[PDB]
């Protein structure tokens, strides 16, 4: 099914040490230079990112000009306004300096932590 | 009695830095991720989602192979030294003319080799540790 | 065929991609603000 | 002649002192440490596996729901 | 007229589809449930 | 008089134990080939054996 790790692991303990505070996967508090360091990081690229999706539309527009079909034929324009506000809500940092899906990376790093947690004990059970 | 006892440490110290500064690559390529879902590319929920779903399984895979190889690596070590254990005698046999001082540093030099293997024996084995998980993301992909 | 402003001009015309495209260029000034705001704002 | 090493052989002797006992092919036991080490690993990698299959799995019914086919057309029935 | 509710309608419709893909399900549903029952076991 | 006689011997202890750390690995993939099986991708009745 799935697992969290148990509580007295060192290696959730020393990820928080290191990253400081995520949101809703882990509680421990430490250098968090990391947290808005990331946090600056995702609105530079946020920005830069902003400069390249307006390019990007720029070349797109000027494509489907050149075959001067309504709606567009490159791209669905149903899935367009979704896609959009997703990719922005996920590039969106809290106040701790996280966007949504630097969680999520943080989510799967602990849960395989966890399934590693599992094969080990399993190994010293045995032993 | 030194080296030994301690280099499976040094190797899966190792081994977890190297891990540790994947999860940091990872974090860092999550930003470049969620923009690339904004793309106006096609009609796809994922965008170029290649990179997403090879880089998370890569880090979600690394610590349990890297396990895996650290047990591996200890059940490997006793059939190494019991290989060489079955060896030696026989293939150090006739250098054991060989009369005097020659058959004196001939001891040496085999002890020279014996504990030799043993180093390099088992140390492969430890990169075994770090062989399986790249390795392993050349079958996915 | 018809020159580029013409297919421009029609794009823009149709009532459902307009409302699109303004609110995707609405998502995208509020997210260049929001960045603008933070780089501002940490410095 | 048929393949079958020798009985005396240490090659299949190192080979199950490693892995433990493999039913048919081996005879014999060590450190079976690898043997719930793989049972474990099979067992994770087959929860792994089923969740990937129940992924691929609405792919393909949602691929053939937009073309309106059975099954889709590389998977059969 | 044609959409998805209608596609997984006619799937679903014919016996011999169903009851493979039934039979698939069922086979994938215990093969998680026996993973389920050796981690636990494991454990 | 040393070297050259135990070199060889070496040498093959070391390429034996690269095939034990490659039956070792070829172990380890055997699960994830026998899942390949449920995905009819490709011309191959194996699924993906390469």
């Amino acid at each position: 099914l799935s697992f969290a790790p148990p509580a007295s692991d060192l290696s959730v303990v020393f990820l928080g040490n290191l990253f400081g505070v995520v949101d809703g996967v882990l509680h421990g508090t430490g250098s968090q230079i990391m947290g808005n360091m990331f946090g600056v990081f995702n609105s530079a690229v946020l920005a830069l990112g902003g400069i390249i999706i307006m390019y990007t539309l720029m070349v797109s527009t000027m494509n489907t000009a050149h075959e001067g079909q309504m709606l567009g034929q490159k791209w669905s324009s149903i899935w367009i306004p979704l896609r959009s506000t997703f990719g922005l809500a996920l590039l969106i940092p809290k106040a701790s300096g996280y966007c949504m899906m630097q969680v999520f990376f943080m989510w799967v790093i602990v849960q395989g932590v966890g399934a590693a947690d599992k094969i080990w004990e399993a190994a010293l059970s045995y032993l | 009695a030194y080296y030994i006892p301690v280099l499976p440490y040094m190797i899966f110290t190792f081994g977890s830095f190297a891990w540790l500064i994947a999860v940091i690559e990872a974090m860092v390529a999550a930003p470049i991720v969620a923009l690339g879902v904004t793309h106006p590319e096609g009609n796809e929920a994922f965008g170029k989602g290649e990179f997403a779903i090879m880089i998370l399984v890569n880090v979600f895979l690394r610590p349990s192979l890297m396990i895996i190889g650290y047990i591996a690596a200890i059940a490997l070590s006793y059939v190494g030294v019991w290989i060489l254990n079955a060896g030696f005698d026989h293939a150090i046999s006739y250098i054991q003319g060989y009369t005097g001082w020659a058959g004196v540093y001939a001891f040496f030099f085999s002890i020279l080799i014996y504990t030799s293997m043993y180093l390099i024996i088992v140390q492969k084995a430890f990169t075994l540790i770090a062989h399986l998980p790249d390795k392993v993301l050349r079958w996915i992909g | 065929m018809a020159s580029k402003k013409e297919n421009l001009k029609s794009l823009f015309s149709n009532t459902r991609t307009r409302v699109i495209i303004i609110f995707t260029a609405a998502l995208l000034i509020i997210a260049v603000v929001i960045g603008f705001f933070k780089i501002r704002g940490a410095t």
